[PDB]
C-alpha cells in the first residue's frame, strides 16, 4: 500500500484544495495535493484500532464489598454488607464510560473477571479460607434478604462460587432488550410529568449478588471485590462528540456547576506558539 | 349427517348412546392397547378375560345441588367390586388396564351449569393435617362412592378444599390434565378414553390407583324458576385391553 | 509432560457449565425405558393449553367465585371487566401460563384470551373484547375501547369465543416482571348490546375466561420465580 | 471427545428439538379444523 | 420460519375464532385469524426452553455439617457430628423441587458437585487441612456407627476424598428401580391399613455418609458441606399444574394449614385495571 | 490422565489476553440485529472527519 | 477449536478491515470531485 | 437377547424338572418348563459382575 | 491413548464377555440332556 | 505453553474412577501365565450352581 505517490509540479485550472466546508463534508486531501512528493508505503493496517480492539480489554467496573462476620443479633445482613449487590451497569466507573460513549448504541457479549482479595484490619490469629457466591439475581427474582436464605439456591439462577484470592470467569451473552444496548436515550418510560429521564430507565436489568458461604471465625474478615468487564464481538452505530465535562451521575449526561474551563488558556497571545 | 354430537360406543355387551356429545378425549392423544413384549418384564403368560372386564359398569349417582363441591373417584379402585372385573382384580398379582370414562348430565335449555371432568395420572393426595400427617388407605380407596369434595375433614383422610385440588395446586390449572367441560347449555355428557399410564409395565391394582376422575361444578348449577334445584350426575366407566398377570389366591386388603 | 497455563476462573464452579465428570457407578445397566404417554419435550409445548384465569379477584380468601365473570341481565352501554396485561403478575399470575413466564426474564409474542359463555341455552348476548396497545390509559367506555383491538361476540350455539392480543410493541421483548417502558396494555369487555334472560329464567350468569399463548411465543433468560420460597429444610 | 466410558459422564444433551403441543392442546378423538363448526 | 404471515381484510362464513371449549382442545388461533397481519420472522428457536435446559443446572439440594473434634468419650459419633448422612432425597429444598414437580415422571442421569467450607467459630492458631470422604451406603449396607469403622473401608461402596474448601464432582447414571423416577405416586408400600402414604416409600436409595479424616487438632473446626444437583439426559413425562401452596414434607403434597390466600386480590373493582 | 507441566504466569489474569469462557446463560437466544445507519468499524474511520479547533484559546 | 456450545463463548473478534469512512466525511447528496469547484 | 421364550401348555413324556441332583450337576430348568411364559428381552448384559469390575475399585 | 510405557500402567480391562458356567454348572463326564432321564 | 482450565472435581481421589498411573516398577517382566483349571469371569457364572439351604433354621 502506498502512503503517498510520487508527484511534480502543478500549474492547473483543476485545484483540490479550495473547498466549500459549508457542505458538510470533509474533502480528502493529501500531501501530494499540495507540495510535491516521493513514493513512500504504508506499512500499516490500523490494526489496534478496531473497534473491537478498542473495547475489547478488561476495564474495571465495579468495587463493592462484603464481610464474613457473626451473624448474630444482625437485624438486616444487606446493612452489614454480610451480603452486598451491585444493580448491575457499566456507568460507574468514567475510564471505560468515556470510551464506550464514543458511540451512542453498541451490541457485545461480556466477559466478567472477578477477583476477591481479603483483609483482616484488627487481629486475626490467621487467614481464613473464604469461598464467594456470585448470584444474578434476574429482575423479578426473589432478592436475597438474608445471607443463607433460600435464594442463595438458585436452582435457576446462573451462580459461581470461587476461593477469596483467586478468580472467577465467565461470558455472557448480549442480553440486551433492543438489537443494541442505547448508550443514550433521549426518552422516558411512559408519557408522564414526573417520570425519570434518561437510560436509567433503559437499563434494568437486575443486579449481581455476592456472599461468603462459610460461616464465622473468631475474627472479621473483609472481601473485597472487583469486578472487570471486556466486550467481546463488539459492534458500535454512530459516532458523537467526547466527553468533555465531568459526570455526576450513572446514566444522565450532566456535568457538575461551576465546573471549570476545559479549554487550555494559552499563555500568551493567538500569535504565541 | 354425523354431528360430533350424537355417538355410539360399544363396548363387550354393553352400549351407550349420546345425542348431546362435544367430540371426546384421547388422553396424551395415545388409545389404550396392550403390554408389547419389548417392554414386558415379568415372565408370566397374561390373562386377557376380554369381553366379561371390558364393559361399560355405571357406578351409583350423584346429586348435583348448589352447594355441590365436586367428586373424585380412584381407578381402579371405584371398579373393586363391578362383576369379573373386580375377581381378576383381587384374584391376580399384576394388572393392567385402560378406560373409556362417559359422565352423563342433562338438564333442559333453561338450565345454567357447568362441570369440569378431568382425568389427572399419579393423583397423590394431601393430608389436611399439614406436615407429614398420612393419608390412610381407606380413605384413598373409597370403592364406588368415591370421595365427596363438600364431606367433612376425618381423620387419617385427605383433605377435601376445591380450589387446591386436594394437593397443594390450583383448580384452575387443571385444564393442563386431560379433561371436557360439561355446560348445560352445549354439553350433557364428557368422554375421555384413559391409556394405561405408568413408570412400571403392570402393577398392583390394590396397592396403587393410577388415575383419579374428577368432576367438578365450576359455574354453579342454575335451575329455572320453581325448578328442583338439583340434578343427578351419574358416572358409567369401561376397562378396556385389560390384562391381569401373577394369579393366586386372592388378595385381603385393608377394612 | 506438556506444558501448560492455567488460566483466569480454574478451580471455579458455575452452576450452569456443561462438562464431563467421571461415572460413580462404573459399569451399571439403567432400567430398560418402557413407552409413557406425555413425554414434554419444551416448557413451550405447554403454555399453549389454555388454563383458567382467576378474573374476579374480588374475593378476600381463594374460592371457585373469583374463576367465575358474573353477567347482569339487561344492563346496556357498560364495562363487564377490565385488566392491564402484566403476564406475570395480577390475575395472570398463578395460571399456567403466568407461572411458566415467571421463571423467564423476557417474553415476546401472541397470547390468545377466550371467554366460554355459560349462561342457559335460551338467552342471548353481545359483548366487545377490546384490546388497547401500550401508550393510552384503560378505556373507560366502550367508545374509547372500540378504537383498538376488538372483537363483537356474539352468544351462540359456538360457546367459545378466541380473542388474541396479537404483538404489538416497538422493542422486541418485554420484561415478564412489571415494568413500565416494557408494558403490554389493557384488556376490557361492554355489552355490545346486552345480556337477555328467557322467561321463568333469573339472576346472573357468568363467563370462563382462558389463557394460553400463541405459536408466536418466546421466552428467554431462565431465572428463579418469585412463586416458591421457604425457610427451613424439609424433611420426610 | 468423551474422557470417560459410561454414558452417564457426558455432558447435556442437546436440544429435543422435538416440540409437538397437539397431544397436549389438542387431544380429541374426531379431528377438529379450525374455521369449521366446532358443534356441527 | 414466519411468525406471523401478510393477512387482509376477511368476510367470511368460515370463523376461526368461535370454538367450543367444553371439548377439552385449545384449539389453534393467531393474530391473523382476527386482525390484519404483516410477515414478521420468528428469529428464534426455543432452545432454551428444553426441558434438558430446564433442568440441567446445578441446583442447591442439601446442606449438612459434620465436625472434627476429640472423639475421646463421645458415645454417639453420629449425634456429635462426628460425621453425618443424609437419606438421599431432592424434596428437601424446594426451590428445584418446585421445578421438577412440573412432571409426573423424569429419567435423568446426576451430576452432584459437592462444596465444603469450614469454620472455625471459636479461637484457633490456624486453620487445619481437612479431607472429607463422602461415602454411598447403597440400602443393605453396614452403616457407618463411629467415624473411623470398617465401613469407611468402602471397598465396594463408591466413594469420593476432597480437600475442605475445594469441591468433588462426579456423575450418576439413573439408579431408579423402575423406567423412571416417580414425582408422585398415589399408592402405597402393600396393602395395609396404617402403611404410609407417597413416594416417600418408593424412593428408598439409601443415604450419603460424611465425615473427616483427619485427626483432631487443638481446637474444634465446623464444616458444612453443601450437594448440587444438576440433571443431565433429561426425559419427562406428563405434565402437572405447578405448586401453588407452600410444602411441609418430604414426599408428601400437604400444605399447611390456615395459610394464605394465592391469588392476589384486586385493589379495586372487576372493572379496575 | 495425560502429565503436564504449568509455566510461570499460571494463575494470572491480564486484562488483555483474549480467550474462550463458559457461558453462564447456556442457550439464549439474543434480539436478532435490525439496521442501524452510521456503524463505525475503526476509530481511523471517525478521525477523518474534521472538527473545529479553539484556536483562540486565549480568553 | 471452541470449548464450549455457545458462541458468546468464544474470544474476541478479528479485524473489522471494513473501514469506510465515506459515510462520516462525505455524507453529500450530489458527489463532490476533489480539483472540480465546490460550488458552481 | 430373550430372557424368557414363550411357551404354553405341555403334557409329556419328556419331563425338565426331575432330576438326580447326585449327579453334581446343576441343570439349566428355567420358568418356561414349568409353567405358561410370554416372550421378554433381557436388556442387561451383566456388566458390573465382571471380575474385573468387582475387583476393579 | 496411553500415556505410559508399561502395560501395568494402563486402565482397568474391559468386560470378558466371556461367561460360561458349565465348568462350574455340569462337570459330568457324560452328557447330561434336561427332560432326558437323569439316570438311565 | 497451552492455555487450560481446572474444573471443579481436580484434585479429588473417586476409589472408582478407571485411569492411567506411572508404573513404580520401569520394565519388569511378570511371570508367565500357565494354565489352570476353573477360570471365572464373571459371578454370574457361579451364582448359577446350587448350594444348600439351611431351611431348618429352628436350632
Ligand atoms: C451494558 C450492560 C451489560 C450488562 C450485563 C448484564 C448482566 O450480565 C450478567 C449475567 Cl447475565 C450473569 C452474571 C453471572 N452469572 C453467574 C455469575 O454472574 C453476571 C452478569 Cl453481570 O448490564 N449492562
Ligand atoms: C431422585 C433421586 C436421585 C437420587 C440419586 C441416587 C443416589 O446417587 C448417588 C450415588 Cl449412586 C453415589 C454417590 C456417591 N458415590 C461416591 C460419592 O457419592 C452419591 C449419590 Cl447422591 O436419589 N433420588
Amino acid at each position: 500500500t502506498v502512503a503517498s505517490i510520487s508527484s511534480g509540479p502543478k500549474h492547473t485550472q483543476k485545484v483540490p484544495i479550495l473547498t466549500a466546508n459549508e457542505t458538510g463534508a470533509t474533502m480528502p486531501v493529501l500531501p501530494s495535493d499540495s507540495i510535491e512528493t516521493r513514493t513512500t508505503y504504508m506499512h500499516f493496517n490500523g490494526s489496534e484500532t478496531d473497534v473491537e480492539c478498542f473495547l475489547g480489554r478488561a476495564a474495571c467496573v465495579h468495587v463493592t464489598e462484603i464481610q464474613n462476620k457473626d451473624a448474630t443479633g444482625i437485624d438486616n445482613h444487606r446493612e452489614a454488607k454480610l451480603f452486598n449487590d451491585w444493580k448491575i451497569n457499566l456507568s460507574s466507573l468514567v475510564q471505560l464510560r468515556k470510551k464506550l460513549e464514543l458511540f451512542t448504541y453498541v451490541r457485545f457479549d461480556s466477559e466478567y473477571t472477578i477477583l476477591a482479595t481479603a483483609s483482616q484490619p484488627d487481629s486475626a490469629n490467621y487467614s481464613s479460607n473464604l469461598v464467594v457466591q456470585a448470584m444474578y439475581v434476574p429482575p423479578g427474582a426473589p432478592n436475597p434478604k438474608e445471607w443463607d436464605d433460600y435464594t442463595w439456591q438458585s436452582a435457576s439462577n446462573p451462580s459461581v462460587f470461587f476461593k477469596v484470592g483467586d478468580t472467577s470467569r465467565f461470558s455472557v451473552p448480549y442480553v440486551g432488550l433492543a438489537s443494541a444496548y442505547n448508550c443514550f436515550y433521549d426518552g422516558y418510560s411512559h408519557d408522564d410529568a414526573e417520570t425519570q429521564y434518561g437510560i436509567t430507565v433503559l437499563n434494568h436489568m437486575g443486579s449481581m449478588a455476592f456472599r461468603i458461604v462459610n460461616e464465622h471465625d473468631e475474627h472479621k474478615t473483609l472481601v473485597k471485590i472487583r469486578v472487570y468487564h471486556r466486550a467481546k464481538h463488539v459492534e458500535a452505530w454512530i459516532p458523537r462528540a467526547p466527553r468533555a465535562l465531568p459526570y455526576t451521575s450513572i446514566g444522565r449526561t450532566n456535568y457538575p456547576k461551576n465546573t471549570e474551563p476545559v479549554i487550555k488558556k494559552r499563555k500568551g497571545d493567538i500569535k504565541s506558539y | 349427517g354425523y354431528s360430533d354430537r350424537v355417538q355410539q360406543i360399544t363396548l363387550g355387551n354393553s352400549t351407550i348412546t349420546t345425542q348431546e356429545a362435544a367430540n371426546a378425549v384421547v388422553c396424551y392423544a395415545e388409545w389404550p392397547e396392550y403390554l408389547p413384549d419389548v417392554d414386558a418384564s415379568d415372565v408370566n403368560k397374561t390373562s386377557k378375560p376380554d369381553t366379561s372386564v371390558c364393559r361399560f359398569y355405571t357406578l351409583d349417582s350423584k346429586t348435583w345441588t348448589t352447594g355441590s363441591k365436586g367428586w373424585c373417584w380412584k381407578l381402579p379402585d371405584a371398579l373393586k367390586d363391578m362383576g369379573v372385573f373386580g375377581q381378576n382384580m383381587f384374584f391376580h398379582s399384576l394388572g393392567r388396564s385402560g378406560y373409556t370414562v362417559h359422565v352423563q348430565c342433562n338438564a333442559t335449555k333453561f338450565h345454567s351449569g357447568c362441570l369440569l371432568v378431568v382425568v389427572i395420572p399419579e393423583h397423590q393426595l394431601a393430608s389436611h393435617e399439614g406436615g407429614n400427617v398420612s393419608v390412610k388407605y381407606t380413605f384413598t380407596h373409597p370403592g364406588e362412592r368415591g370421595i365427596d369434595l363438600s364431606s367433612a375433614n376425618e381423620v387419617g383422610g385427605p383433605v377435601k378444599d376445591v380450589v387446591y385440588n386436594m394437593n397443594g395446586t390450583l383448580l384452575g390449572n387443571l385444564l393442563i390434565f386431560p379433561h371436557q367441560f360439561i355446560n348445560l347449555r352445549t354439553n350433557n355428557t364428557a368422554t375421555i378414553v384413559i391409556p394405561y399410564i405408568n413408570s412400571v409395565p403392570i402393577d398392583s391394582m390394590t396397592r396403587h390407583n393410577n388415575v383419579s376422575l374428577m368432576v367438578i361444578p365450576i359455574a354453579p348449577l342454575t335451575v329455572p324458576t320453581g325448578a328442583t334445584p338439583s340434578l343427578p350426575i351419574t358416572v358409567t366407566i369401561a376397562p378396556m385391553c385389560t390384562e391381569f398377570s401373577g394369579i393366586r389366591s386372592k388378595s385381603i386388603v385393608p377394612q | 509432560g506438556l506444558p501448560t497455563t492455567t488460566l483466569p476462573g480454574s478451580g471455579q464452579f458455575l452452576t450452569t457449565d456443561d462438562r464431563q465428570s467421571p461415572s460413580a457407578l462404573p459399569n451399571y445397566e439403567p432400567t430398560p425405558r418402557i413407552h409413557i404417554p406425555g413425554k414434554v419435550h419444551n416448557l413451550l409445548e405447554i403454555i399453549q393449553v389454555d388454563t383458567l384465569i382467576p378474573m374476579n379477584n374480588t374475593h378476600t380468601k381463594d374460592e371457585v367465585n373469583s374463576y367465575l365473570i358474573p353477567l347482569n341481565a339487561n344492563r346496556q352501554n357498560e364495562q363487564v371487566f377490565g385488566t392491564n396485561l402484566f403476564i406475570g403478575d395480577g390475575v395472570f399470575k398463578t395460571t399456567l401460563l403466568g407461572e411458566i413466564v415467571q421463571y423467564y426474564t423476557h417474553w415476546s409474542g401472541s397470547l390468545r384470551f377466550s371467554l366460554m359463555y355459560t349462561g342457559p341455552a335460551l338467552s342471548s348476548a353481545k359483548l366487545i373484547l377490546a384490546y388497547t396497545p401500550p401508550g393510552a390509559r384503560g378505556p373507560q367506555d366502550r367508545r374509547e375501547a372500540m378504537l383498538g383491538t376488538h372483537v363483537v361476540w356474539d352468544i351462540g350455539l359456538q360457546s367459545t369465543i378466541v380473542m388474541t392480543i396479537p404483538w404489538t410493541s416497538g422493542v422486541q421483548f418485554r420484561y415478564t416482571d412489571p415494568d413500565t417502558y416494557t408494558s403490554a396494555g389493557f384488556l376490557s369487555c361492554w355489552y355490545q348490546t346486552s345480556l337477555i334472560l328467557p322467561p321463568e329464567t333469573t339472576g346472573q350468569v357468568y363467563l370462563l375466561s382462558f389463557i394460553s399463548a400463541c405459536p408466536d411465543f418466546k421466552l428467554r433468560l431462565m431465572k428463579d420465580t418469585q412463586t416458591i420460597s421457604q425457610t427451613v429444610a424439609l424433611t420426610e | 471427545i468423551n474422557y470417560y466410558k459410561d454414558a452417564a459422564s457426558t455432558s447435556s444433551a442437546g436440544q429435543s428439538l422435538s416440540m409437538d403441543p397437539s397431544k397436549f392442546t389438542e387431544p380429541v378423538k374426531d379431528l377438529m379444523l379450525k374455521g369449521a363448526p366446532a358443534l356441527n
